[PDB]
């Protein structure tokens, strides 16, 4: 399944660079926008999941406070970026679909 | 020694070492609350004086 | 926002449409008096001077 | 219909110099306060 | 001239803020002098014949 | 300590000292507080201008001639409120650009509360034209206040009222300068409920991102940062007022308003000219006085329209150009605004005024969802 | 409010007598610089022009 499937992950690769938040050390899901759902699923993420993702943008706030971005070497690369912190964004927005079902009948 | 000192020595010798002087700060634990350095900097004379 | 598409919410809505068909009476009117709206106010009986 | 042409141009060039002074003497108190952030360092030491 | 100049500017002036203030209020006061006769003396020479004061001479009564 | 105890000075320190603040917010952060230096700037001006200025129709000319030849220094203080206002919505628009860019729109509150902010300036400069009574400044009046004709059924009468008779006259005239000296003081107070309820939240900063790993005090980090921004606010003004004091204004303002002839080149100011060019792009009446409203009330939909998971366009390229297509289309609106209407400006003008409701409407809410996709999430 | 008088009060009068002598002429010089006072500053050498 490589002939379509590699052009779509080809232009996803392509994005993912052009987002640049790779460039400040940050994965994608330190990029969400914090809303309950998000609040949280971070609240729910273990010591060292939490402990990782509060250095890393704190790391990527000073860069952005200097205008400066890490070496090439230290991007994120597109194939090693987790998505840790979306299994429990999944859980907790079924959670909040399943209160809103209850809450029609 | 000691009874050289009066008021006027601790006022000279603490200006000396204490008064417009940079400090070396170290922090361990909770120290959200800790003050900047800049701020503890400028803790470090007063304005009316 | 399709949370607010159900039975209950339906039900509910059905409670509050007489209030608020009463508070829509209370604009209307209050507004035909505040202004002194000739349109409709030269059809009130006793009104009419 | 412009009597003040000749003392603005004079204004405009005290303007100016002091201008000249007082911009890069505050762009330095700025980082010269902000030189306590721009060379800070972080390091992350997690128990493993 | 052996200590540094801007070190002995400290000890004696800047290190009380009273006199780094009295330092401040002497020094706007010679330098709104000197900056005005200099500011002044730029903007007459750029314009030389044009100002009045260049010909108030032709006027004497 | 007697910063925090004291019930006066904490509300002081609490927002201007030990306020947690960023440690990241770029020079459009800068705006907030040269926002509050325009608004104290022309209110120290405008006061200045009160105390020799008549709102007689038969002197309110001369008295502004009064203060620019014979009251002292009566001319600085002058163009300094004139520049002032335009450097007030130089402010503003980077203001507002800034919160679309970085998604600051989310605080509700804050953002809808700038919405009226906008406005209220906008009304307050509007009616302050009016004040030197010269040709633009009459059939300003005159234009603008009709708009209100096109509403249906009590156009007239909402105009004829506000006018005080059948047309823009001495009744006009002495009330709009009632309401130019009020209303930026009523600004003040809407200024301090824009900023109790941002600080509720902190501020936001370029990443989108939650700061509260990293903060900073406000003093002395942003205490000298905004003073450096309010030396070069000053150094825009004094520019504008020591070296170029016309450049901003119409040159037939300087002659008396005459409501027997308009002028053939209406040129309002150039902070109104992408709205200016929007309304006659539409020859309906009544349509194109809605099209002039609805291109400043959209913001308040603007964060209804957000579609992305990410807060900021820092990390979203296709939102960066359509957020960019909109300036580079307002730049060309307020370019439109300011020639007559013809061919082929009426084509352009309208075409621009598509772009302009179809970036904000749907482009840029369409760029988010790709977006989000191209993340896989 | 007796309790102000006593010795340690008056060695502390005595260490701030030279800071408020010093702000005296801060505000002194401050008073007659922004007022252009000439009846101070015709005695000033080189500020006379
Ligand atoms: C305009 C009028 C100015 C009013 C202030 C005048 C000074 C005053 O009230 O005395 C207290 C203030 C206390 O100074 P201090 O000796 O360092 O006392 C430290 C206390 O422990 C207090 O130390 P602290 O740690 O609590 O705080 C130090 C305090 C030191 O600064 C102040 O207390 C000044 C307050 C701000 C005044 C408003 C600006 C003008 O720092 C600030 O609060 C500065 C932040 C201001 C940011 C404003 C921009 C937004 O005394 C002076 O500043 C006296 C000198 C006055 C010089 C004026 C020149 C003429
Ligand atoms: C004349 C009126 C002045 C026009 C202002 C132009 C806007 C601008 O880019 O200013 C950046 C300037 C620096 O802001 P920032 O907080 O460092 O970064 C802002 C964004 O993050 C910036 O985003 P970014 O990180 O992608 O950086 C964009 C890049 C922009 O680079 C450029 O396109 C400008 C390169 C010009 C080459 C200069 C050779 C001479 O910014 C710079 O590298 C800073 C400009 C350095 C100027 C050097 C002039 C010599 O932003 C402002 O202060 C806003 C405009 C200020 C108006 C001043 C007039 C009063
Ligand atoms: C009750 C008082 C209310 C005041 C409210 C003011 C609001 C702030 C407006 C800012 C104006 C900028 C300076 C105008 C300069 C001018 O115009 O001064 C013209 C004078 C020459 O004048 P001259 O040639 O007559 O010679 C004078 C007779 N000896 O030299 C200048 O250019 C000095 C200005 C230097 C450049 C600007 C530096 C800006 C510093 C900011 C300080 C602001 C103080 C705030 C006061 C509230
Ligand atoms: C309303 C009527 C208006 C009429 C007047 C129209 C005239 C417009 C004239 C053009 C003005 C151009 C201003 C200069 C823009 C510079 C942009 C720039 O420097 O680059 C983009 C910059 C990138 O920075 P990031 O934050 O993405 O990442 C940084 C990582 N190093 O990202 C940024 O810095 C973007 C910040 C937001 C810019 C605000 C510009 C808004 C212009 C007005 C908008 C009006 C909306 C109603
Ligand atoms: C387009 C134009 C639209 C306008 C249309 C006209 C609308 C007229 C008002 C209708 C709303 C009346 C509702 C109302 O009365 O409730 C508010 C309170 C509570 O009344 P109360 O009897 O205490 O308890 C109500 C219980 N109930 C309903 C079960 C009987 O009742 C009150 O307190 C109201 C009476 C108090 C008057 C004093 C307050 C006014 C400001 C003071 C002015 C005088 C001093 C300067
Ligand atoms: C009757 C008339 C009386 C008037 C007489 C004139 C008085 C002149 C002022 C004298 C007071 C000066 C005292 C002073 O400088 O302290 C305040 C701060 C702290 O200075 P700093 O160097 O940071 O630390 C002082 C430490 N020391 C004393 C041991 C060296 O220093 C400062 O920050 C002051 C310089 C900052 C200028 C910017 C603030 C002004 C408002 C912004 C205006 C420009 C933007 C619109
Ligand atoms: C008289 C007019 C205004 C004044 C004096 C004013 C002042 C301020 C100040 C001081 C801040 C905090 C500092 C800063 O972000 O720069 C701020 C933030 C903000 N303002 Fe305004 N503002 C005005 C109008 C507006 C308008 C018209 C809007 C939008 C339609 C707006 C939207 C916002 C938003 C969203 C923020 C939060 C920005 C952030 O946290 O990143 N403001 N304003
Ligand atoms: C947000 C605040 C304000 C803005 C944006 C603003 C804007 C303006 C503008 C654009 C003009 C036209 C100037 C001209 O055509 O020459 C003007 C005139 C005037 N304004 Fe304001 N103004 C503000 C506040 C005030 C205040 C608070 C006062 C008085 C206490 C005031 C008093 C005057 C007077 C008397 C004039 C007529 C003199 C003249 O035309 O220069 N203004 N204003
Ligand atoms: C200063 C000015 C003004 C102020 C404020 C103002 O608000 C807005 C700014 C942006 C968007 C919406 C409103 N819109 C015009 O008032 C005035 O009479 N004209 N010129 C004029 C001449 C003929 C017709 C119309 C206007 C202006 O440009
Ligand atoms: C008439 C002036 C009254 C004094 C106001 C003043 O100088 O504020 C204090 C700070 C500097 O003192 P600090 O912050 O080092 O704290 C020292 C405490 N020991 O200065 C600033 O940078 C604040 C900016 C104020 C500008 C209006
Ligand atoms: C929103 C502000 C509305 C103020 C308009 C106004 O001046 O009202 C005048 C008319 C007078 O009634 P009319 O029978 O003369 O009719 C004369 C028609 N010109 O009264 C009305 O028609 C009130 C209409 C209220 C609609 C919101
Ligand atoms: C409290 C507000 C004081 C303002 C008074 C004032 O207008 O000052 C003018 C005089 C001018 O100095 P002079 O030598 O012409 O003397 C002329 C005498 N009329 O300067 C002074 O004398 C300043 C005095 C300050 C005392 C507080
Ligand atoms: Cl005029």
């Amino acid at each position: 399944v490589s002939a379509s499937s590699r052009w779509l992950e080809g232009i996803r690769k392509w994005y993912y660079n052009a987002a640049g938040f790779n460039k400040l050390g940050l994965m994608r899901d330190d990029t969400i926008h914090e809303n309950d759902d998000v609040k949280e699923a971070i609240r729910r993420l273990p010591e060292n999941l939490y402990n990782d993702r509060v250095f890393r943008i704190k790391r990527a706030l000073d860069l952005s406070m200097r205008q400066q971005i890490l070496p090439k070497e230290q991007w994120t690369k597109y194939e090693e970026d987790k998505s840790y912190l979306e299994p429990y964004l999944k859980e907790v927005i079924r959670e909040r679909k399943e209160r809103e079902e209850w809450a029609k009948k | 020694r000691i009874a050289e000192v009066d008021a006027r020595v601790v006022r000279e010798v603490c200006s000396k070492y204490f008064y417009d002087q940079c400090p070396a700060v170290a922090g361990f634990g909770p120290i959200e609350q800790l003050p900047d350095y800049n701020r503890i900097r400028s803790g470090m004379f007063w304005l009316r004086f | 926002l399709t949370r607010f598409l159900g039975p209950r919410y339906r039900q509910l809505a059905r409670n509050w449409v007489p209030t608020a068909s009463l508070w829509g009476a209370v604009g209307a009117v209050g507004l035909v008096w505040a202004t002194d709206w000739r349109l409709i106010l030269d059809w009130v009986p006793y009104i009419n001077g | 219909a412009e009597p003040e042409h000749d003392h603005r141009k004079r204004m405009g060039l005290k303007m100016l110099l002091m201008m000249g002074l007082l911009l890069p003497l505050v762009y330095a108190m700025k980082r010269h306060k902000w030189s306590v952030l721009k060379s800070r360092k972080l390091a992350y030491r997690p128990p493993k | 001239v052996a200590p540094t100049l801007t070190a002995r500017l400290y000890s004696l002036l800047f290190r009380r803020t009273s006199t780094f203030a009295l330092t401040i209020v002497v020094g706007a006061l010679f330098f709104e002098r000197a900056f005005d006769q200099g500011a002044d003396a730029i903007y007459e020479h750029i314009n030389e014949g044009k100002l009045w004061k260049h010909i108030k001479h032709k006027y004497e009564n | 300590n007697i910063r925090k105890s004291h019930p006066l000075m904490k509300i002081v320190n609490n927002a201007f000292i030990d306020l947690p603040a960023p440690s990241n917010i770029s020079s459009w952060w800068n705006f907030g507080s040269l926002l509050g230096i325009c608004l104290i700037l022309q209110i120290l001006t405008g006061l200045f201008l009160a105390m020799h200025y008549t709102s007689d129709t038969t002197t309110a000319f001369s008295s502004v001639t009064h203060i620019c030849r014979d009251v002292n220094y009566g001319w600085i203080i002058r163009y300094m409120h004139a520049n002032g206002a335009s450097m007030f919505f130089i402010c503003l628009y980077m203001h507002v650009g800034r919160g679309l860019y970085y998604g600051s729109y989310t605080f509700l509150e804050t953002w809808n509360i700038g919405v009226i902010l906008l406005l209220t300036v906008m009304a307050t400069a509007f009616m302050g034209y009016v004040l030197p009574w010269g040709q633009m400044s009459f059939w300003g009046a005159t234009v603008i206040t009709n708009l209100l004709s096109a509403i249906p059924y009590i156009g007239t009468n909402l105009v004829e009222w506000i006018w005080g008779g059948f047309s823009v006259d001495k009744a006009t005239l002495t009330r709009f300068f009632a309401f130019h000296f009020i209303l930026p003081f009523i600004i003040m107070a809407i200024a301090m409920v824009h900023l109790l309820f941002l600080h509720e939240t902190g501020s936001n900063n370029p990443t989108g991102i939650s700061s509260d790993v990293d903060k900073i005090p406000f003093h002395p980090y942003y205490t000298i940062k905004d003073i450096l921004g309010a030396l070069l606010l000053i150094l825009a003004l004094m520019l504008l007022v020591l070296f170029a004091p016309d450049l901003l204004g119409d040159p037939d303002n300087y002659t008396p308003a005459n409501p027997l002839n308009t002028p053939p080149h209406i040129k309002p100011e150039w902070y109104f000219l992408f709205a200016y060019a929007i309304l006659r792009s539409i020859p309906n009446k009544l349509g194109g006085v809605l099209a002039l409203a609805f291109s400043i009330l959209i913001l308040a939909l603007i964060p209804l329209l957000h579609t992305s998971k990410q807060r900021s366009m820092m990390f979203r390229p296709l939102s960066q150009c359509l957020f960019w297509a909109l300036v580079a289309d307002l730049l060309t609106l307020t370019w439109i605004g300011g020639q007559p209407v013809e061919h082929p400006y009426i084509t352009i003008g309208q075409l621009a005024s598509v772009l302009y409701f179809l970036l904000i409407l749907v482009l840029m809410p369409t760029a988010g969802t790709i977006e989000n996709k191209l993340l896989k999430w």
